C-alpha cells in the first residue's frame, strides 16, 4: 500500500481533485487507498470509487475492442503475416485489464461485501463484482469461461434478490444493476429474451413507482429508464 | 457498446 | 530499457496499433524503445513520437491547470482553509509532468539531434526541444525559470534559423514550428507583439508561395496557416 | 491553450 501512510479523508479529497482533472487511474488509486484503510464506505465515497475503476477499466476495454477488432482482420487471410505483434499487444492489454478487475474484486472480497449490511452498500458492491466478473468475461477464452460467467450470474442474482425485497423498484441503484445484468444476459450469457425481459420488466415497475417520488428522485430515476429503453430499442 | 452505468 | 529486448520495427508497428486503440503511454513508452536502439528515425518514425509524447504531456497539461485553477481559487481568502492537499496533488501531477519533459529532452540530447544531419530531422528534433522546455517553463516558478525560458527560446532561434535557410516558407515543420514559437513569445516570454509579428509574417510568406504547390501539400500547408490565423484572431 | 502542433 503506497498509500498506507496518507489519511482517509486526504485520499478522498484527492480522488475528488483527480476527478475534476480527468486523472482516473490516480483516481482509483486513492480510492483504493481509502477502502485499504479498512473502515466502510459512504454513499459518496462507493460512488467515488465505482467512477474511478468504471473510468480505468472502460478505457482498457475500448483498446481491448480495438486490438482484437485488428488482430482478427490480420487474422483473416488474404491480409498477409502481421507477425506476433497485434496478438502480444493485445495480450498485454487483456492482462492489464485483468489486474485491475482481479484488484476490485479483491477490494470487494477483503472485506467490502462482508461488512456492507444495509441493502444500498450490499447491493451496490454486488452488482460491482458482477461488473468486473462481466469484464473478465468479455476477455476470456479458456478453462474458466464458464466459471467466471458464472460467478457474475451468481454475483448479480444476489444483488437482484436483495434488492427486490428491500429496495423500491425506482432505487436507481435497483435500476442499475438491472441494466447492466439485462446487459449481462444479451452480451455475455447468449440469453437476448432474459435479457429483453429483464429491461421491460424493470422499466415498467419503476414507471409504475414514480409517483411516489421528490422531483431530483424522479430526475436519477428517469436517467437509468431512459438507458433501459434505449437498449430495448437497440434490441427490438 | 449498450448502456450500462 | 524495458523495451530493449522487443525488435525495432515491433516497437515501430506497436506504436502504431498504441495510436489506434487511443494508448498513448504505451505509443510513448514504444517510441522511447525505438529511439534507443540507436538508429536515426524516418520521417513517419519522429511524427509517432512527437504524437504519442505531444498526447502524454498535453493530457498532465490540462491536468495541472485544472489542479492550478483550484489551488488559486482555495488560496482565495474567505474560502476556508482547504488543507495542503491540492498543492500536494498538483506537485504530484508537475513532478510526473517534468518527468516527461525530462525523457523527451534525454531522447532529444542522447542523440537525436546530434545526429540529425538533415534540415526536416534537426528543425523537427529543435523544434521537439524548444516545446518540451515551454511546458517545463509554464509550471517553473524558482530559480532555474529564467534559464529554462531561455533554453528553450534558444532551441526555437536555432531551428528557425536553419528552416528560413534551408525550407520554403510552406514547409510544414516551418509551419508549426513557427506557430509554437509564436505562442512561447505571447505564453511564456510576454511578448504579445513578437508573437503577432512571427504568425502575421511566416503566414504572409507561405501564402506567397502556395501557388508552388501540389494539392496535397498545399493541404498540410493551409492547415497550419488555419492555426497561425486562429491565433492572431485571438491576440488582435 | 492556444494552437500548437
Ligand atoms: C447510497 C449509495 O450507495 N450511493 C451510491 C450510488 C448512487 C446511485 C445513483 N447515482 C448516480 O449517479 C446515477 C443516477 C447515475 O445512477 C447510478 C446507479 C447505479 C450505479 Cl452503480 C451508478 C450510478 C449516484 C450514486
Ligand atoms: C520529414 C519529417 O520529419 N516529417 C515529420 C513531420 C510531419 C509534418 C507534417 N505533418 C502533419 O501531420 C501536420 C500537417 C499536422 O503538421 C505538423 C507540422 C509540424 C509538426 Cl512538429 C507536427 C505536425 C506530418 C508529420
Ligand atoms: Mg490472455
Ligand atoms: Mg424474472
Ligand atoms: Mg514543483
Ligand atoms: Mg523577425
Amino acid at each position: 500500500g503506497a498509500m498506507g501512510s496518507m489519511e482517509r479523508a486526504s485520499l478522498i479529497q484527492k480522488a475528488k481533485l483527480a476527478e475534476q482533472a480527468e486523472r482516473y487511474e490516480d483516481m482509483a488509486a486513492f480510492m483504493k487507498g481509502a477502502v485499504e484503510k479498512g473502515e466502510e464506505l459512504s454513499c459518496e465515497e462507493r460512488n467515488l470509487l465505482s467512477v474511478a475503476y468504471k473510468n480505468v477499466v472502460g478505457g482498457q476495454r475500448a483498446a481491448w475492442r480495438v486490438l482484437s477488432s485488428i488482430e482478427q482482420k490480420s487474422n483473416e487471410e488474404g491480409s498477409e503475416e502481421k507477425g506476433p505483434e497485434v496478438r502480444e499487444y493485445r495480450e498485454k492489454v487483456e492482462t492489464e485489464l485483468q489486474g485491475v478487475c482481479d484488484t476490485v474484486l479483491g477490494l470487494l472480497d477483503s472485506h467490502l461485501i462482508k461488512e456492507a449490511g444495509d441493502a444500498e452498500s450490499r447491493v451496490f458492491y454486488l452488482k460491482m463484482k458482477g461488473d468486473y466478473y462481466r469484464y473478465l468475461a468479455e476477455v476470456a477464452t479458456g478453462d474458466d469461461k464458464k466459471r467466471i460467467i458464472d460467478s457474475a450470474r451468481s454475483a448479480y442474482q444476489e444483488a437482484m434478490d436483495i434488492s427486490k425485497k428491500e429496495m423500491p423498484p425506482t432505487n436507481p441503484i435497483r435500476l442499475g444493476l438491472a441494466l447492466n445484468f439485462s446487459v449481462f444476459h444479451y452480451e455475455i450469457a447468449n440469453s437476448p429474451e432474459e435479457a429483453i425481459s429483464l429491461a421491460k420488466t424493470t422499466f415498467d415497475e419503476a414507471m409504475a413507482d414514480l409517483h411516489t417520488l421528490s422531483e431530483d428522485s424522479y430526475k436519477d430515476s428517469t436517467l437509468i429508464m431512459q438507458l433501459l429503453r434505449d437498449n430495448l430499442t437497440l434490441w427490438t | 457498446f449498450p448502456a450500462t452505468v
